[PDB]
């Protein structure tokens, strides 16, 4: 992971708040590092670059311009301070690494932003294991419940991450300030439940991360 | 004189093309951007080529733009007077 | 500002067939035109730069075209993996621009639901509530017609679907249904059950279980 | 010699600059007509750089113009023998 | 003769919200426009110069962007003291030009 | 008030008129003053330019050419000669000063010209005092109308600037070649007719300004 930044936010809306991007691998002199706005369901908006070294930031024109980017020379970490914040602000936030020549190699994991006034509330996660009298096909479904949670996003893995072959987490739906998606996995019923199948939820705005075997109804 | 003056013109090639896209960077609309062109700029401004590639529109573009002919212009009133004594003389023997 | 104008906005196709997305500027930029792929929940991901350079560790499929003012980026041959926006993004003036964006869909031979039905697991009751979730799982097209019943009773509130996006691995859709009660009003009903019509099936491909 | 010829190239480019604001204007078309620019197209002129950034399309503008190069490069044919000089000699030792 | 072009005409807005004028070239002229702003009754007023710089004197809501031949003055904000006719002129090649004009309703 | 131009003038039709403009502040060599023209209800129309110091002047291509320009190096006032005039050339006139840099920083205040065979007559202010059982709200509203005056403008003010809140001026109306425009105010029932209120109308065009307390009718 080369462009390494926060994964989740919250900020009261009116609040400010500081974004990070630490970035391993190389540090030269010349490197840029852009930021890259993306609200939901729209494209990429920049929003403005900083060449850590020497110092000096460029914001983009057209948006209102309302943050302002600095750096730490010596700790490879580059900063983006977002002030007074609406709901308009709300998106993804990406750093990016242009080297000089225009393009951006090296890409952050982007950071979901959300401003509210609600308060942060961690997940419950429940198994969801075949019902005590279904046919079993070959292959068998099974999956896990992620309910009640804020702000968004969730992080969800299936044997944390080793059974990576036929996933599907869904969309979170929203409701009374507070999310809920699902998660499948598809496995043959010759290895389950002989294989043990757990589905482990991260909740970086939280910072809680959670497990849940999905055993049989025993 | 012998390879003295070609050094220091690289210098100012090299420390043009970069502030160049640091004084450029920031104004909408100048193509002297990333540091490859910005290079290749420098070396139209040394030689006085004036193809019409690129060439600033900040202010301190501009007195980048004049650092480089001058320092260009001097070295290469210089490194052409080298290379014009070294092979007319190798060349005439 | 530069305008990257990327037409068509969505680009239906048969898998394997080659597919070109224009991208067009608003004034002459040369070749500093670069290409960005970017699917569902992941960050951009460069694919083509300089308009026609490739980039290494990006599949051979991928062929940058174009100069001036069009620009195309091509696949000679498509498959599933390979649904997602794609951006463009200039760098021949200041500032650095992006282009509205293009996503790739892909027609596909029809493909019928996978159905599982799911009780709300026995930590869930342990707190207030019970949650009946019924996923549909890779069909095509992705228009599918859920239905609950509760006994044989048709229940129509409570309930909240949620759709993927076109998947990158078979070219299909899927989707989940929280069925959302309370544990009290879970108890006094025996039976739930979960009817998808879908364009495969004139008959609705039924699930359903029973705590008795 | 020494800062000689470098103080009546500075007359030439604000002299130049100044006039050809008054030559142009006028003139429907002409870029060269603020007195910023007015002062960094005689640097271009004056050094032959010929970057195609702004140029006379007046007479008098023209005349201008020739004035800038003669005075010009004359005073830069001096101006960067200076330079060369002072700076070889002192890199050398 | 540069033919600078205000569209919109008029422009309605409820209070506190950001507004944008668009003002469009006939042909490039870099960053060489201005904004100004006249009232009802009064003279003309710089708002904006070079397209992006601002005024000593001028409230922080107004904000220049634009280049070549797309400029635009935005109001980050609007209040009831800001309604007038916003004019932008070029420099870049002569005779300096005036646009249409746009006025600013609420 | 750096650009200084008087307020309005009067000119018979096929007439010449000649326009001024002293302009306080400094006064550089590399001034220029440029005259705008702003017909009523229409935009800006550039007129032509002049560099005082040196003495050249360049006018406008497009239009009619009607003027000339010329000043006075030594007084800092410089001049605008329209000559045969139509009423198509009745509108605003401002001075600019444009430093050089392409932009015009100070404004004056605009002459009003006027062209036309008719009279200048004096204006004719009448008091406007609420009638003698209007019931009074906290605040109350009382004006003064400036009848029968020609040619426009009236400049109208209110205890000669003091009081400058609740103020309307209305637009003149024309009729048989005189003007008619009112003037409100608004101050609170409790400080008048305890704080006395004074409308004060100048006419530039007949170099005639007035007075006019609203006392209560007595
Ligand atoms: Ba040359
Ligand atoms: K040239």
């Amino acid at each position: 992971v080369q462009l390494q930044q926060p994964g989740a936010e919250l900020v009261k809306p009116g609040a400010s708040v500081k974004l990070s991007c630490k970035a391993s691998g190389y540090t030269f002199t010349s490197d840029w590092i852009h930021w890259v706005k993306q609200r939901p369901g729209h494209g990429l908006e920049w929003i403005g670059e900083i060449i850590p070294s020497y110092g000096r930031a460029n914001y983009n024109e057209k948006i209102q311009k309302k943050a302002t980017l600095t750096a730490d020379k010596s700790s490879s970490t580059a900063f983006m301070q977002l002030s007074s914040l609406t709901s308009e602000d709300s998106a993804v936030y990406y750093c990016a690494r242009e080297r000089g020549d225009g393009y951006f190699a090296v890409w952050g994991a982007g950071t979901t932003v959300t401003v509210s006034s609600a308060k942060t509330t961690p997940p419950s996660v429940y198994p969801l294991a075949p019902g005590s009298a279904a046919q079993t096909n070959s292959m068998v479904t099974l999956g896990c419940l992620v309910k009640g949670y804020f702000p968004e996003p969730v992080t969800v893995t299936w044997n944390s991450g080793s059974l990576s072959s036929g996933v599907h987490t869904f969309p979170a739906v929203l409701q009374s300030d507070l999310y809920t998606l699902s998660s499948s996995v598809t496995v043959p019923s010759s290895s389950w439940p002989s294989e043990t199948v757990t589905c482990n939820v991260a909740h970086p705005a939280s910072s809680t991360k959670v497990d849940k075997k999905i055993v049989p109804r025993d | 004189a012998a390879g003295a003056a070609t050094v220091l013109l690289v210098i100012v090639l090299l420390a043009g093309s970069y502030l160049a896209v640091l004084a450029e960077r920031g104004a909408p609309g100048a193509q002297l951007i990333t540091y490859p062109r910005a290079l290749w700029w420098s070396v139209e401004t040394a030689t006085t080529v004036g193809y019409g590639d690129l060439y600033p529109v900040t202010l301190w573009g501009r007195l980048v733009a004049v650092v480089v002919m001058v320092a260009g212009i001097t070295s290469f009133g210089l490194v052409t007077a080298a290379l014009a004594t070294w092979f007319v003389g190798r060349e005439q023997e | 500002d530069i305008l990257l104008t990327q037409s068509p906005a969505i680009l239906s196709v048969s898998p394997g067939e080659r597919v070109s997305f224009s991208c067009r500027a608003s004034q002459s930029i040369g070749t500093d035109i670069h290409w960005y792929q970017q699917r569902t929940n992941g960050s951009p991901r460069l694919l083509i730069k300089y308009a026609s350079e490739s980039i290494s560790g990006i599949p051979s499929r991928f062929s940058g075209s174009g100069s001036g003012t069009d620009f195309t980026l091509s696949i000679n041959s498509v498959e599933s993996e390979d649904i997602a926006n794609y951006y463009c993004q200039q760098s021949n003036r200041w500032p650095f621009t992006f282009g509205s964006g293009t996503k790739l869909e892909i027609k596909r031979a029809d493909a019928a639901p996978t159905v599982s039905i799911f009780p709300p697991s026995s930590e869930q009751l342990t707190s207030g509530g019970a949650s009946v979730v019924c996923f549909l799982n890779n069909f095509y097209p992705k228009d599918i017609n859920v239905k609950w019943k509760i006994d044989g009773s048709e229940r129509q509130n409570g309930v909240l679907n949620s759709w993927t996006d076109q998947d990158s691995k078979d070219s299909t859709y899927s989707m989940s249904s929280t069925l959302t009660l309370t544990k009290d009003e879970y108890e006094r009903h025996n039976s739930y059950t979960c009817e998808a019509t879908h364009k495969t099936s004139t008959s609705p491909i039924v699930k359903s279980f029973n705590r008795n």
